[PDB]
């Protein structure tokens, strides 16, 4: 294209990339990790 | 008029040049190449990125070595600079310094963890430092999986030379591994990619070796 | 006695130990001639290959049914198949063509006849296979329908359309215009049966590149 | 780590490796013998005007420097600058021209020069003659190792004139310098070893 | 459905019952190609016949005395005697030439030889008779002397000079450059005897007029 | 990469491919023979007023262009424009309705 | 079925001596202005 | 009726389509050639000759015995005039884990600025040629590969193609 | 939403109709948009044309057997 | 719905999508990755 | 390098690192998790 | 030469070190005692008696037959 604007669109973007340390290992003891979690309530209401 | 052109001063531009005075070799890079009445010198970028730039070209990795490992004993595996691939484009330079990626690829029929550790100095630092590889920067790799871990530059020689095969300062490194988890036929494949290389000084284009 | 360089078009000349040039006394190098011995414009010569030329006439009769082919023209090889054509001599050197195309289909039907021919345009890589195309759909192409009655001429302009950037002169690379029978003609008696069709072409936006020996072919894109 | 360039010959790191392509390389210069098609050739006076001293195709794979540089990348663009070099006494004088048809084989008649790029030039206090050939294709890029890049022919305009204090015949060398704008593209492996 | 006229260069087309033209969807008719697949300038093709060409080399030896003729060139018929030359193909159509001339005499003498050739210019109506002219006076002509030593090249520009306004291509009408021996060369031993002389010509201010059938001659001025 | 439209016939890229559907296509026009239900038919004077020259269903799958265009999409909306075309001398005259 | 279209004679073709006896006609279905297509789906046909 | 338009070129070719299925029991490099789509909604692209745009490739790995498999794409065929297939590591290889699949898309690298859909000629006609090899000493590693365009640019139309009963 | 028969057999290959591939021993939440020529589905009727809330297609790949699925609708 | 506001609610949103590079491979040597990590303390207190 | 600016470029950066709690276990009951999800619509339009 | 310092206490003990390897075929609770490091770079810590700080534990599970394993410290 003779006419193309110069932007981040050169590089077509991507999905963002991350790294996982623990491969999904459950943690019992720690209260912080324990508090947050999936609810089987409907719309997680209290 | 339109067609003709004349001298006598600018005959430098029309391509007459004395090779005996080159200035610096880098001075020739500045030289404007000759042109006739009709030629259009225009730099046309078809791609946004440049494949010619040193940074980009060695981003593509290249495959050095394949071996199966059935034994928990520590494996000595030595890394030469690339031959017979696009990595061989690096053969123009002697002195090289930069950190380099290592992509190892684990294949295990029976479930096995395998460990990777790198040492710029060889097996012998004057003592046998290979007793256990845990402390030297080990990074553990899960079974049927692969990782991108890159090695920082630690060397008593500030500049590695590509050409030489001499184990001391010449190679770009020596790689250590061992399997764990009581297994056999754990097979690995290892890939080496540079990151932001710094190449210093050129050499002439190397001969293809038919006789090796 | 210094270095003198000389450059014209492609050729160039690098001379050492030069001598200052000479010219006749009171020279006048102005090109044009005033007063003029020729009424033509001096830009004629380079412009000349653009001149419009008769191309590949054909004869369309009763007997030919629909989907039949009246006449065929291979576009880029059409303007200089022979030495007679104006664009030949200057195309016998340069090996590539960026040129655009102007083709005007000439036709004459005696009033009282009815039927249609279609002038289409098929590029090379399309032309490779006729067998794929439904006939009823050819109107998707750049084209012009031609009614028997009340159409003297069909004017269609074709921009350059081809895979590769430049196309080889001596080959068919631009494809070509093919003229098909949209419906049979219907003739009352008496009338001349054969209705003559002449594709009267032209060329515009002239371009040439990549010098070669006069008679030899050369590969470029493949 | 903080890398140390100053130990090296060049203080500043090489950003683009294209600058290596710009370095001249003798065409097919692997031969010790002086003759005759090998890019290192002998200009002799035994030959009349208009006869080939040097005629051969130039593949991109013949020239030594770009030979590996060709195996690495599949495609390239950009003009040539190819330069002939004659070595002669200040006495010795003669003129030879270089005809080049891009994209050609088994060329010319030896009669037809024109309708092809050429540089007529003279031996003198100066020697190297550089001439630039823009790339020519229908494509927006070309295959690197592949079809012939076309002949260059070297013929006599005026035979070598030798003196009693001057050599009988001179030895010449062709060098292909890569152009200003020449890009390379889409890196690719090859079957060759050590390059 | 009205009268439509079309004119390109010489040819022209007067059509009745015309139809409005067609073009492919979103056409772009800009000639040049950006980005460029060719580094050349698009004005190459018409400019091409102006390219400088090797012309009629000759061999000047010891034996030849003064007033002798080294080599001969018939000026206007010189640039396209064969099909090989760049200006031939486009001169094989148009029958007249207003063109000016640029001729650069190339010469190489092994240092230690002494003598001179003279490059003169004789128009046709002058060239008709050699017998009239004193040799010692040829320097009246537009010319350049060439010393053996310390002259690499002799650059002379010739404006158009001829009786009639326009001159016929296929003929000798412009006359031609003739190169004469001003003094014998003197060779010490050993040296190559023959000193090769190549007249390396060119052309400028290109002009052509008066179309003709490709191979046929046509009279104009006489 | 920077794509190059100008090499192609059309400078501007086709945003909506609906514009291809807008292109006319002869109904069931696969036949060389002139008659009679095939969408290419013969208007004759051998027939009195009010008699069929052409009568047939039109499936969306009969018309050539939309035939594949139909195989690609299951559903569609929007009006038709269907056009009859007679080719006759300026002399010849007659009236027919659809 | 999308439904019939019928073509019938209001007035028979009137042919002259200099004029053809019978004329050949053609139907064409042009898709409309607003016509959408929906929910792409494969079919069993080949090459289309 | 819908906010989005299924008619728009951008959207319609977003839906991928299945070209080819093969099991691979051998570590030898597999030549697999990609034609433009037939007998599917991809065949809607058959109206255009000239096409340029980058295209996604969804490969799907199935391994009874654990095997890694590699994917590499080359617009030029096996022969560039030399055999460039010696090792596929340097040409853009992207390694795919066992029993897993990835979305990797190929950029447009071609010496022909416009691919033509119709022709089968291996040089400029196809939309590509695909290379793979298994690793990890295995057999019966089976793959399935899907091709989806991304922001296609189609140039110039052609008439609607005939259905081929005789092939 | 339309059944096996749209008037043609559209089931020849299911790749183009919105296929979403599911890894082994795994599950996904994919939701179906509403595409129907009937703006309102009726719950009661069993008539395959407009009544049901849909018709679901699947096939295994990778040369296997005893691949067992369970499907939930929300 | 004859009356619907035009918002991002055409597209019904989604869960955000990411890509994992390393598939959960532990890293020993690097201190940075080593420092952060799961605590078996209650509420991760120091 | 005798001349190097002091920035975050000492440490060459990295991909960001996260931890997964549930290793991709589906949740039926909860409406919140159920609402968001992959669409098989083209460009996820409503 | 390096931005970071390998000499600093914080950094040096970041690199972990391997203490002990054992297979476990039995569900019975395994007593495993941790001594301070010997015969490694951890032995650099042998200069000091009194030490206080929290410590990481990297355990690495290898199971031919699928097994969960639990870790607890006292």
């Amino acid at each position: 294209t003779v006419r193309k604007t110069k932007t981040s669109k050169f590089k077509w973007v991507r999905n963002k990339i991350d790294i996982a340390e623990g491969p999904g290992a459950m943690n019992i003891a720690n209260v912080l990790s324990t508090t947050g979690g999936q609810t089987i309530a409907l719309v997680g209401e209290r | 008029n339109v067609e003709a052109a004349q001298g006598e001063e600018l005959a430098t531009e029309v391509g007459l040049r004395a090779t005996e005075n080159d200035g610096s070799l880098s001075e020739q890079l500045n030289m404007s190449q000759p042109m006739f009445l009709n030629f259009k010198k225009h730099k046309v970028n078809i791609y946004a990125a440049t494949h010619t730039k040193v940074d980009h070209i060695f981003g593509r990795a290249w495959a050095v070595g394949v071996f199966n490992t059935e034994t928990a004993a520590i494996q000595k595996f030595d890394l030469h600079f690339p031959t017979s691939t696009h990595g061989a484009l690096s053969r123009f330079f002697c002195h090289w310094t930069g950190e380099l990626n290592i992509h190892i690829l684990n294949v295990s029929t029976t479930n096995a963890f395998l460990k990777v550790a790198h040492t710029w100095f060889g097996t012998d630092s004057g003592i046998a430092r290979t007793a256990t590889l845990e402390s030297n920067g080990t990074m553990i790799i899960p079974p049927n999986e692969q990782m991108t871990l890159c090695v920082p530059y630690y060397s008593e020689v500030p500049l590695r030379c590509v050409k030489g095969s001499d184990r001391n300062s010449a190679g770009l490194g020596s790689l250590f591994t061992q399997a764990v988890g009581r297994t056999i036929s754990n097979r690995v494949q290892i890939f080496v990619s540079f990151r932001c290389p710094n190449f210093f000084f050129p050499l002439p284009a190397p001969r293809e070796a038919t006789s090796a | 006695d210094r270095v003198a360089a000389s450059t014209t078009t492609n050729a160039g000349n690098l001379v050492q130990a030069s001598v200052a040039p000479t010219m006749p006394v009171k020279p006048d190098f102005k090109n044009t001639d005033d007063f003029l011995s020729m009424s033509y414009r001096s830009t004629t010569a380079p412009t000349n290959p653009t001149k419009m030329v008769h191309l590949a006439h054909g004869t369309w009769t009763t007997n030919q049914h629909r989907q039949a082919l009246v006449a065929s023209i291979t576009l880029l090889q059409a303007f200089w198949p022979n030495q007679d054509f104006p664009a030949w001599g200057q195309s016998r050197y340069f090996a590539a063509v960026r040129c655009g195309f102007h083709i005007q289909v000439q036709l004459n039907v005696n009033i009282g006849s009815a039927g249609c021919l279609i002038a289409a345009y098929m590029p090379k890589t399309a032309h490779d296979h006729m067998n794929t195309y439904t006939f009823g759909s050819y109107t998707n192409l750049p084209h012009v329908l031609m009614n028997a009655a009340t159409t003297s001429q069909a004017d269609l302009y074709i921009p350059y359309v081809f895979n590769h950037n430049y196309a080889r002169t001596d080959s068919d690379d631009l494809g070509g215009i093919y003229i098909w029978v949209w419906s049979a003609l219907t003739v009352p008696s008496g009338s001349p049966t054969t209705v003559d069709v002449t594709i009267f072409g032209s060329l515009l936006d002239l371009d040439f590149q990549c010098p070669r020996p006069p008679g030899a072919d050369t590969v470029i894109y493949t | 780590a903080f890398y140390d360039p100053r130990t090296a010959g060049a203080a500043v790191r090489c950003k683009d490796l294209m600058e290596i392509a710009r370095m001249p390389s003798v065409f097919l210069g692997e031969s010790t013998e002086p003759d005759g098609r090998r890019g290192y050739f002998t200009w002799s006076h035994t030959i009349s005007p208009v006869n080939w001293v040097f005629d051969d195709h130039i593949y991109l794979e013949n020239m030594p420097n770009l030979r590996l540089f060709s195996s690495c990348y599949n495609y390239w663009r950009g003009s040539f600058v190819i330069k002939l070099t004659v070595y002669a006494s200040t006495f010795n004088k003669g003129r030879l021209r270089m005809a080049f048809f891009p994209n050609r084989e088994g060329a010319y008649t030896q009669d037809d020069a024109q309708n092809a790029i050429f540089v007529v030039c003279d031996i003198g206090l100066n020697n190297t003659f550089e001439m630039t050939i823009p790339y020519t294709w229908g494509n927006w890029m070309r295959p690197t190792r592949g079809n012939s890049l076309g002949h260059l022919r070297i013929d006599v305009l005026n035979r070598l004139t030798y003196n009693s204090s001057s050599p009988n015949a001179v030895n010449c060398i062709l060098q292909i310098k890569m152009g200003d704008d020449a890009m390379f593209m889409v890196p690719t492996t090859s079957n060759l070893v050590m390059q």
